RNA sequence: UUCAUGCUACGCGUAG
RNA sequence: CUACGCGUAGCAUG
């Protein structure tokens, strides 16, 4: 009994990981791991540089106007164009109904999820 | 007087200046400069009178008081020769303050004054005491400090908590104003180093003769050697300044291009982690003198000691290098075709650049080890996750494992009405009384868990004093020296609780039970050699707990991965089950409370205190603002038992492992990976002994420096004078352990400073006739070590002094404590808050223990906690264990009731009938089992 | 006392919320969990029941929730 | 028989843990009310009969002096019970009111309110109001 | 829904 | 009859 429970376990973790491969870009990660000069980058500049897309959590409206402005904006010397805003609630939020005055009536805070151009 | 406005004029001289006679025409007594001095009278870094100087001021164009000074000493002029000797070659070196020597008829004798141009009003030496040695009402000196460098205004210190870290950040910007002036006076020391190595003069360089400006001024102490071959002495220079490196933040002008501050950011390439070559060109640029080796890297370090030596210059360097840096180092290593990116390595900020060893590329099968490494790192779940730029903490997020941001809500407690009927029934809660509901389960909203992930903003790069470090390393490992520690194998590891989470990712497929259960023992063995050999990251799952508290803050638990839990148990549990097992020490966790117990830890004390007082503390952000440094001490001093079971590099894997699985680590908050700038996680293995070790350092540290504040001339003892003497030649003079002092000093400390600790509350019992003269710490020396080592500052509210012994400690583990009677003896009794046993019988966390009659052991658990209310004067409390006692009888009886309305009538009575007994309670705190 | 049971009135008044799903609107939930965290960490009385005025309306608000015609006897 | 002890005390509390779960939710709305009858405060008593009533709130009960409140009004009996000309007498403090909006949502006038127009009106009103 | 500690309550194994 | 280990549950502490 422990053994099969063992290679589900093994199993899962074989799973998880070929799935998150295939989830990994494989042309920008290729081009920064050959760009490395000894094929060894940081970890927390893999998503930055080779992000299928950014999720931009947002409290308040000063931030959004901050970074989100309009429907294009740009992080991580990237451009980024907003694909979808949601807020709080998990519901969808049209990017015309984000204001100063229907900033009371959102849930913030607003999830918006932006692929790279 | 003609004599003193001539003087005015001959300090003038060639350089043209208008000047006002501060102090008086004589030479002027100075309002308590901090010294840091080391001669035949007296030791220490402490606050003295300098009566030698004349200090005057500069008037500049239209008479305005400028920051700009003529300290001017009288000496003797068998000083005086020498001092000119010196400076004169020194004189082209621009970070030597200008001299003006000459000699002037104070009295009809031709006197040697030492006329000294612009230097500053206060000297480096008052800024490292006034920061280091912080007293909320007497800060006058740090408030000139910060005014007259133009680094807040002084309405900005009629703000409410202006000095606070935790309430108020702004202060960490008003502090880093005074980065540039940090940072310019240690060029000036290097030039000042340079020049005096090029002359072959030879000295110790203190901080108080160098001003705000930069510029070293006095040339006493120096004797001239062959030129080229001089060196200086500033072990005690930088010790004492590294503090404020990181207080003050001196190197962010390190960050820009060409390092002005006027220009921008440097645009590192976002692909170099190994700084190492500027790692050595910052250290050749600041600390240049510093006559110790320092590595980098810190994998080529030779002991303990060097690791923290070398890890608390990287403190300081790695604020420089941008924060996409520091994390994991992945290497896209191919398993069987398919590309992989695991983490062959990881940029600590502390540990220097640490690759691994067992780096496999062109694996061919993953074994379970294997698939747990891979797994369990971070490297995956940020490669494939998708960005994140979260604008709700400033934490540095890095990605995304979700679609969507969870949030997570912490339900309100499901109110047990009947044991509050019960209450009202029999009399409690009515108007005025002291026994009232303080304690609930505060429900929280959904933004809850990131709210309370972003007080890691409470912690910062903290530089520690490494001399200061590198002695009460000692003092804390003479600490613990009565246990045994050491790798134990696979086998011997116990588990006590096996059904529980272990961490991310595993908790997608079981309990920490399915791992324990899956791996064989040589798994678990080689898994635990291979972090011997590399450094693995992992995950913390950091979630809400759901707890009974007086405050509306959520609780957070930091679950870690069972990587960490399954590598630090071998590791660790050997020291761990010594420390729980060791009865009378000065840790006391594992030491049971009931059966007498809390009296013995009392005893123990009270060990021969000559002049016995109390003395508790709590730490303000203890698991949130606990430094990098200190949590890494705290490693090491849990890792000195590993002598002859590990190797050295063996050592710095595992305390790699233990920092990057611990200390700073990528933490999942609600689907979304961040980096963790530090702390302790709460699910670590060594929770509550490195906090406890920490606890001890801080302690220590506390009596550190409140021996070296105190004068030494005026201290009448002369035992306590040799040895605040050889506490500064044993801090700041010599490399290696002194071990006979550290016996001493431990000696002294457990004479006279006699403590105990269950991990971050403690209790000390210090001898209050020398805390009186500074001899040992009292709360203002916590104050101050919490403030420039720990970043926060522990308010004189939550710290409490309890006079006479016999009423104990006001709390120690929030059980307050009395002095009662059993048997013709007078025992200690431990009692909790009566607001806590009632909060927790009218709220529970689940449903089924509300009417599932479960009840009965839960009331039991709180009775037994509850019997010492009984014997408390206050009627009021003492009903609270007779409330419980009735309500587990009430409980007892309806339980009887419907088990008679359901079947029959119950045998087995007599079980129960000591539960509603007190015979039972008693027999908790009677030391006889 | 009043102090004392209206804590545990809003206690077990928050507990009904949080039955019936308050936790799905994130806005409604912030101010219920809001109301209830100013109730518990009160010392007055009258700012404790206009405070529970104001979280009973948030349950009275939803109408197909609670029977309220039926469940007052 | 001390088996059998273990066997129906074990059974008992999986009978009691399930009986606790089941009616979860109406055995604490009848509690929640319960308490609140018990409380015996003249505000709340007010909010719990005008919800009784039908007179029910649409949003947050406010604390401000002068914040928005919109409640629904059945009928002109209640209404009757809580407007005096132009006040509203809710939850113990005067709202002064200033539009009432009707179900086809058209701003409906004071003046307009008495017992010919009230088969007329479009049941219910949504009036809002301001505190004093 | 973590780690570590202590104590209860409930069923077992070992010895005297 | 007694103590010591094991498993589960519960409570308190850090
Ligand atoms: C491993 C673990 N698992 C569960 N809980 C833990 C720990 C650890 I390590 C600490 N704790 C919690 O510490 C709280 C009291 O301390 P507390 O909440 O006051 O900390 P604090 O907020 O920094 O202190 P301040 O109030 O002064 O800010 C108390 O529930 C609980 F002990
Ligand atoms: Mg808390
Ligand atoms: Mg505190
Ligand atoms: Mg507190």
């Amino acid at each position: 009994r422990s053994e099969d429970k063992r290679a589900k376990v093994t199993s899962a973790m074989q799973t998880m990981l070929f799935t998150m491969l295939r989830k990994l870009d494989n042309d920008a990660l290729n081009n920064i791991i050959n760009n490395a000069r000894d094929g060894c980058v940081p970890l927390n500049i893999i998503p930055l540089t080779t992000a299928a897309k950014l999720m931009v959590v947002i409290p308040d409206y000063n931030t959004y106007k901050n970074t989100c402005d309009g429907t294009t904006f740009t992080y991580a010397s990237a451009l980024w164009e907003i694909q979808q805003v949601v807020d709080a609630d998990s519901k969808i939020v049209q990017l015309s109904e984000i204001s100063m005055d229907n900033s009371p009536n959102l849930a913030w805070p607003l999830i918006v999820t932006a692929l790279r151009a | 007087s003609a004599d003193a406005q001539s003087f005015l004029n001959r300090v003038c001289g060639v350089s043209a200046a208008r000047l006002t006679p501060c102090g008086t025409g004589t030479s002027t007594d100075v309002v308590y400069r901090a010294f840091d001095i080391y001669n035949d009278k007296v030791a220490g870094f402490a606050k003295f009178l300098k009566t030698n100087c004349c200090r005057f001021q500069e008037k500049d164009e239209d008479d305005n008081l400028i920051d700009s000074y003529f300290v001017v000493k009288r000496h003797t002029f068998s000083n005086y020769q020498h001092e000119e000797t010196i400076y004169n070659l020194l004189k082209d070196c621009p970070a030597v303050a200008k001299h003006d020597f000459f000699k002037f008829r104070i009295d009809g004798d031709m006197v040697p004054h030492i006329s000294r141009q612009r230097l500053t009003k206060y000297t480096m030496a008052d800024l490292v005491y006034a920061l280091r040695h912080f007293d909320e009402g007497n800060c006058d000196t740090l408030k000139e400090i910060l005014v007259t460098y133009n680094c807040c205004d002084d309405d900005y210190f009629n703000k409410k908590d202006w000095y606070d870290f935790v309430e108020n950040p702004d202060i960490l910007r008003v502090y880093a104003n005074l980065g540039e002036r940090v940072r310019q006076a240690l060029l000036k020391t290097v030039q000042f180093c340079d020049a005096m190595r090029n002359a072959g003069i030879v000295g110790v360089l203190t901080l108080d003769n160098q001003d705000l400006n930069g510029n070293w001024y006095d040339f006493g102490d120096f004797i001239q050697t062959t030129p080229g071959s001089g060196v200086p002495v500033v072990d005690s220079y930088y010790s004492l300044l590294m503090p404020i490196l990181t207080l003050t933040r001196a190197l962010t002008a390190e960050s820009h291009v060409d390092t002005d501050l006027t220009k921008p950011y440097i645009k590192w390439d976002l692909l170099k982690y190994d700084f190492t070559e500027e790692r050595l060109k910052l250290f050749d640029r600041y600390f240049k003198y510093w006559d110790q080796t320092y590595h980098p890297n810190c994998v080529n370090c030779l002991d303990d000691r060097c690791i923290l030596h070398c890890a608390n210059f990287n403190v300081l360097f790695s604020t420089v290098f941008p924060p996409t840096s520091f994390g994991p180092l992945v290497r896209k290593i191919f398993v069987d075709g398919v590309p992989f990116v695991v983490s062959t390595g990881y940029h600590f900020r502390e540990l220097g650049v640490v690759h691994n060893q067992d780096v496999n590329l062109h694996s061919s099968r993953l074994s379970f080890k294997e698939l747990l490494v891979y797994a369990a790192d971070p490297a995956m779940h940020a490669a494939s996750g998708n960005l994140l730029l979260d604008k709700r903490t400033t934490c540095f997020s890095v990605a995304a494992l979700t679609n969507n941001v969870a949030f997570q809500t912490v339900k309100p407690g499901n109110f047990n009405k009947d044991f509050y009927d019960f209450a009202v029934s029999k009399g409690f809660f009515k108007e005025g009384s002291s026994v009232e509901l303080k304690h609930f389960f505060f429900a929280q909203d959904g933004n809850a868990a990131i709210s309370d992930y972003d007080y890691y903003r409470y912690n910062l790069p903290t530089m520690c004093d490494i001399r200061q470090l590198l002695f009460v390393v000692e003092v804390v490992d003479k600490y613990f020296d009565c246990y045994d520690g050491g790798c134990i194998n696979a086998n011997q590891v116990i588990v006590n609780n096996l059904d529980k989470s272990a961490g991310f990712p595993f908790n997608k497929w079981g309990k920490a039970r399915l791992y324990y259960d899956s791996m064989s023992y040589e798994d678990q063995d080689a898994l635990f050699a291979y972090t011997k050999r590399n450094v693995i990251p992992t995950i913390t799952q950091m979630n809400l707990k759901y707890a009974i508290s007086a405050k509306n803050r959520a609780r957070t638990v930091a679950g870690v991965s069972i990587c960490s839990t399954m590598t630090n148990r071998q590791f660790h549990q050997k020291l761990l089950k010594s420390i729980a097992a060791t009865r009378g020490a000065t840790v006391v966790i594992g030491t049971s409370k009931f059966y007498g117990g809390w009296h013995n830890m009392l005893k123990t004390v009270y060990s021969d205190v000559e002049n016995p007082h109390l003395m508790g503390w709590d730490y303000p952000k203890c698991d949130r603002a606990m430094p990098n440094m200190l949590r890494i001490m705290a490693s090491l001093v849990l890792a000195r038992k590993h002598t002859t079971c590990c190797s050295l590099s063996h050592r710095f894997y595992r305390l790699a492992n233990e920092c990057a699985q611990v200390l700073s680590e990528m933490v999942m908050c609600g689907g979304s990976l961040y980096v963790k700038p530090g702390g302790t996680s709460s699910g670590d293995a060594t929770t509550a002994y490195a906090n406890s070790v920490f606890n001890i350092c801080q302690a220590v540290t506390a009596n550190v420096n409140a021996l070296l504040s105190t004068d030494g001339n005026k201290i009448a003892d002369k035992y306590v004078r040799n040895l605040q003497h050889r506490l500064y030649e044993c801090l700041y003079r010599n490399r290696d352990v002194d071990t006979d002092f550290v016996n001493e000093f431990y000696a002294y400390l457990r004479k006279h400073f006699s403590m105990m600790i269950l991990s971050d509350d403690a209790v000390v019992c210090f001898n209050s006739t020398y805390a009186s003269q500074g001899l040992v710490a009292s709360i203002k020396n916590f104050k101050s070590v919490l403030y420039y080592q720990n970043n926060v500052f522990m308010s004189e509210a939550k710290c409490w002094t309890e006079t006479d012994l016999t009423k104990g400690p006001h709390e120690f583990c929030s059980q307050h404590t009395m002095l009662v009677k059993q048997g013709d003896d007078y025992v200690y009794l431990p009692y909790p808050d009566p607001s806590r046993i009632l909060g927790a019988g009218c709220f529970v966390d689940d449903i089924v223990k509300t009417d599932g009659t479960l009840m009965i052991e839960r009331f039991v658990s709180l009775a037994i906690d509850a019997y010492p209310l009984t014997k408390h004067p206050n009627q009021e409390y003492a009903d609270v264990f007779h409330l419980y006692l009735q309500y587990i009888r009430k409980l007892h009886d309806e339980l009887t009731g419907h088990m008679l309305d359901m079947y029959s009538v119950m045998l087995t009575n007599d079980n129960t009938s000591r539960y509603w007994e007190p015979e039972f309670y008693e027999a908790m705190y009677t030391p006889h089992t | 006392s009043k102090m004392s049971d209206v804590k545990c009135t809003s206690v077990v008044l928050l507990s009904v919320l949080q039955q019936l799903r308050v936790e799905s609107s994130s806005k409604l939930w912030a101010q219920c969990v809001q109301l209830h965290n100013d109730i518990l960490l009160a010392k007055d009385t009258t700012e404790a029941f206009e405070k529970m005025v104001s979280l009973l309306s948030v349950l009275l608000s939803m109408q197909g929730a609670v029977d309220i015609n039926k469940l007052c006897e």
